[PDB]
């Protein structure tokens, strides 16, 4: 009824667990981003900022695993394109050569949707080398799975 | 190649044809709001609206004169280097010549336009020092130019009274050989007579205030200005004007560009006789139907010590006419004929300083040759008192607009057509029906007031008036106090007359219209100033030779400029134009003060809201569906990414997507049109937003992979089971 399966109902748990430390039982608000993401999961902050407003009505940021379970069973059928990713590269490219200004970068991922931050910024940089980006070869990098 | 577009980060509205609603309310505001975010410059299609910063801008960095090297307009923000760039191109690729013409009030930066033309010019022609050996020699000759051809009236205290052209020559490879300065439509009448609280031209008030008392004594002169008639005894001392520091900034300046001193010595004893050849008077002889005699002959003295003429000749000269015999003149002939012989004597001095000028860098080989010029013509000028000087000025704006407004109109029609797209006829104003009331040779102001001067019967100012009352009247822009507007409007008083020009209903003074159009320099003082001594002044004079033809001269000076003025529509047609509008945004050389009274006089007399109506022609918007495409193909969740391939119908398939109806749009064979801006305004709105969910893509998918990342890699490290 979630709909899910209990193979996957293996895998989330391994995550589930070293996020809820205290052994009353939860991850924070803030600790379902981090262990959505952590097994291929690619939410909006946005999506995340409605999943907590959704549960969370005690006035503490916690949430059990079944209620988990099922805001996490919607979003395998949320795919992701390649060809998207690679477009909206391309997008901010003052040429077409596939390098990015490094500046480029940090001004649109600073400036527009879900502002990143200083330290995300820097270490995304230093993770893509080499003063310009081959946003191509980015690319393939965090979807080659 | 790249992707880019003016219309990102676009502050105001960079082109003026994406301005909705188009009124003057809107168009001062946005010159407005672009100047206090230091955008002085605005397009109108493919010409630059320079409105004047009063400083320093970093914008005019030699990062720029390479990012708006080899890029068409739409690719970058607006931009004076944008001008340049098409203009070194087409005169690179297309061996044509170029002309850029400069127009608007004096201190809207059109000293300014012109050098940061060239200055870019020289960055990117490869030889760059050598075009430099040139600016260096222009600049050099500015001091002297302006002395003898600027004058202060009673709006701008540095104006220049005539038209100026300056161009840098290449070969057919991008050698540059050297430059020219040309000189155009000289106010001659300013020397001899000119309104209160104006003031003649610099180089008389520059004499007589820094010559030392020595070099005063040499040309029969005093430091006295209430002596003279030619100048004023009020207005001789302008506000923050030195003349005896300008004296000596153009005796080095001549110095430098060439002029022995006996030369510059030369130059000086002309400006010297014509000053004191307006102190001659001249009285009745015995005197109804009688003669005319000079009072005094010491001023006259002096003048043939100086000039070395002989008096004999000068007297019978000023007194009688050989023609066909000999006619004695009246004695207003004869003070007609002190005066021609003054401004027929200051025009061809200062013409013959431009071309002793251009002698130092005249392209010495004979080989073709591409041209890069700029023509600086002068400002429309709306006075309290208008006369007949200002009635050229504004007569040579209408002919240059009327050539502007109608070339813009063929090239979109002819560009309309091209992409298979309909005309709708622009309801504009055609600027013809001014220049016909002016330059008509039947019923033109012109000729009617030449008709005048030729009568030997008595015409004063109010029988020209009377006359123009008479033909001119149903002309629905001529309007006087009996012709006759339906407009609760105070009548107007004798005396003058208003006509409507493309910058507006100017009210013109009658009096000096025949005055100022008597220009009568016939061969008695040609040849009497060709039996001259002076090495100068013989050489001034040529009809003076007894073996040239005896034949004319410029019957007229109202003739003498429709032919200049021809000369000049003649030969910048010849050349490929393009056009800077120079503006202040105030009279106190503020910087960052931008006065809407002011700036929208500019507006008016620049012409340029018409240059909007035109280059809009009902569409406003166009651009080839290639990159139309690859930038609004995100908008729809057909096109992304792709395509629809091929673009025209990816486009097609995209507005019919997008709901925006089919009347708001047109399929041209290479471009799409789009009538109103409030539809790209929709589309480039969509986009940022649209653009606003890619960026939240990459930030989404990086922030995964972080985290997916981190937590495989230590739980990989569980090793230690």
């Amino acid at each position: 009824a979630d709909q899910l399966t209990e193979e996957q109902i293996a895998e989330f748990k391994e995550a589930f667990s070293l996020f809820d430390k205290d052994g009353d039982g939860t991850i924070t608000t803030k600790e379902l981003g981090t262990v959505m993401r952590s097994l291929g999961q690619n939410p909006t902050e946005a999506e995340l900022q409605d999943m907590i407003n959704e549960v969370d009505a005690d006035g503490n940021g916690t949430i059990d695993f079944p209620e988990f379970l099922t805001m996490m069973a919607r979003k395998m059928k949320d795919t992701d394109s390649e060809e998207e990713i690679r477009e909206a590269f391309r997008v901010f490219d003052k040429d077409g050569n596939g390098y990015i200004s490094a500046a480029e970068l940090r001004h649109v991922m600073t400036n527009l949707g879900e502002k990143l931050t200083d330290e995300e910024v820097d270490e995304m940089i230093r993770e893509a080398d080499d003063g310009q980006v081959n946003y191509e070869e980015f690319v393939q990098m965090m979807t080659a799975k | 190649e790249v992707k880019s577009s003016l219309l990102d980060n676009m502050i105001g509205v960079g082109d003026t044809v994406l301005l909705e609603p188009l009124n003057e309310e809107t168009f001062i505001d946005n010159l407005k709001k672009r100047f206090d975010h230091n955008e002085i410059y605005t397009y109108i299609g493919s010409v630059v609206i320079s409105v004047n910063p009063y400083r320093s801008l970093p914008i005019y960095s030699p990062e720029k004169v390479e990012d708006y090297r080899n890029r068409n307009f739409y690719e970058l923000s607006p931009h004076i280097f944008a001008l340049s760039d098409e203009a070194y191109r087409s005169l690179r690729d297309q061996d044509k010549d170029q002309c850029i013409l400069i127009t608007g009030e004096s201190g809207a930066g059109k000293t300014e336009a012109s050098k940061l033309v060239m200055s870019y010019v020289a960055a990117v022609c490869g030889k760059g020092a050598e075009v430099n050996q040139v600016k260096e020699q222009l600049l050099q000759s500015t001091p002297v130019l302006e002395a003898f051809g600027n004058a202060k009236t009673v709006r701008n205290d540095n104006s220049s009274r005539f038209g100026k052209y300056m161009d840098i020559e290449f070969d057919f490879k991008g050698d540059p050989l050297g430059g020219v300065i040309s000189n155009y439509l000289l106010e001659k009448s300013r020397v001899v007579k000119q309104p209160r609280g104006e003031r003649n031209f610099h180089v008389f008030y520059q004499l007589l205030s820094g010559a030392s008392e020595e070099l005063l004594h040499k040309l029969k002169l005093e430091r006295d200005f209430s002596r003279y008639n030619y100048l004023s005894l009020d207005s001789a001392k302008v506000n923050g004007v030195d003349d005896a520091a300008n004296f000596r900034t153009v005796r080095n300046a001549m110095q430098i560009v060439g002029f022995s001193d006996p030369e510059a010595e030369s130059v000086l004893e002309v400006v010297a006789a014509v000053l004191k050849l307006g102190n001659i008077e001249f009285k009745p002889e015995s005197r109804g139907l009688d003669e005319s005699k000079i009072k005094d002959k010491n001023e006259l003295k002096e003048i043939c010590e100086l000039t070395s003429i002989d008096q004999v000749v000068l007297e019978r000269a000023f007194s009688f006419r050989t023609v066909e015999v000999s006619t004695t003149l009246n004695v207003a002939q004869a003070y007609y004929a002190r005066d021609a012989l003054a401004k027929n004597l200051y025009s061809r001095l200062f013409s013959w300083l431009v071309n002793r000028i251009n002698e130092s860098i005249k392209a010495q080989t004979k080989v073709r040759k591409k041209v890069m010029g700029v023509l600086d013509i002068y400002g429309f000028e709306i006075f309290e008192d208008n006369s007949f000087e200002q009635f050229i000025i504004n007569y040579c704006n209408e002919k240059l607009q009327q050539i502007f407004i109608e070339l813009t109109l063929k090239e979109e029609q002819e560009e309309y057509i091209r992409e298979d797209i309909e005309w709708t006829h622009i309801d504009y104003f055609n600027n013809a029906i001014i220049c016909d009331l002016i330059e008509n040779n039947t019923n033109g102001i012109l000729a009617m007031l030449d008709e005048e001067c030729l009568r030997p019967g008595t015409v004063t100012d109010e029988t020209f008036l009377e006359k123009l009352n008479q033909v001119c009247a149903t002309h629905q822009h001529f309007e006087s106090r009996m012709s006759k507007r339906f407009l609760n409007d105070t009548t107007l008083p004798h005396s003058c007359f208003r006509i409507q020009h493309y910058a507006g209903k100017v009210l013109y003074q009658v009096e000096g219209f025949v005055d100022k159009n008597n220009d009568l320099l016939y061969r008695d003082l040609s040849q009497a100033m060709w039996k001259a001594g002076h090495a100068l002044i013989k050489s001034l004079f040529p009809e003076g030779n007894p073996a040239k033809v005896n034949l004319k001269r410029p019957p007229t000076a109202g003739s003498q400029f429709k032919a200049s003025v021809a000369t000049l529509m003649k030969n910048l047609q010849t050349k490929n134009p393009n056009y800077i509008r120079c503006i202040k945004p105030n009279d106190k050389k503020a910087a960052h003060i931008f006065s809407e009274s002011l700036v929208c006089h500019q507006i008016r007399y620049l012409g340029l809201l018409e240059n909007v109506r035109v280059r809009r022609a009902g569409y406003a918007f166009r651009q080839a569906y290639e990159p139309c495409l690859e930038r609004y193909k995100m908008l729809c969740k057909q096109t992304w990414p792709h395509w629809k391939g091929p673009a025209r119908s990816g486009v097609e398939v995209l507005f019919n997507e997008l709901e925006i109806p089919v009347e708001e749009y047109s399929f041209g064979r290479s471009k799409i049109f789009i009538r109103n801006p409030r539809t790209l305004f929709q589309l480039e709105d969509l986009r940022k937003q649209r653009l606003e969910d890619l960026a939240t893509l990459i930030q989404k998918i990086y922030r995964g992979w972080k985290c997916r990342t981190h937590f495989l890699l230590m739980k990989g490290l569980n090793d230690i089971f």
